[PDB]
């Protein structure tokens, strides 16, 4: 009980997404609500 | 001029006005309930 080394699989998995209804998300520290879609669009890099 | 006043009036609703936080869901869900009255009040105030 003392480290930096855990163990995952705990309480936190990750799931798959779901698309048009609005749910709520919790993406790196946002914790909002809404709908998602499908548009492709090339504009992010590796950081972002 | 009412472009400008209801964008006025939406920004109002992200400024913390003394508040941890300008939203409720991270007040909420982080703080224990005798203590989270607290930002809420500021909050109330500033958006009446």
């Amino acid at each position: 009980n003392s480290g930096t080394t855990c163990s995952n699989d705990l309480l936190q998995p990750n799931t798959e997404v779901f698309t048009d209804v609005c749910v709520d998300y919790d993406l790196y520290g946002i914790t909002g609500q809404g709908i998602f879609k499908e548009v492709s669009a090339v504009y992010y890099n590796s950081w972002q | 001029s009412n472009a400008q006043a209801l964008n006025s009036l939406l920004q109002q609703l992200f400024n913390k006005f003394g508040a941890i936080s300008s939203s409720l869901q991270e007040i909420l869900s982080r703080l224990d309930p005798p203590e989270a009255q607290v930002q809420i009040d500021r909050l109330i105030n500033g958006r009446l």
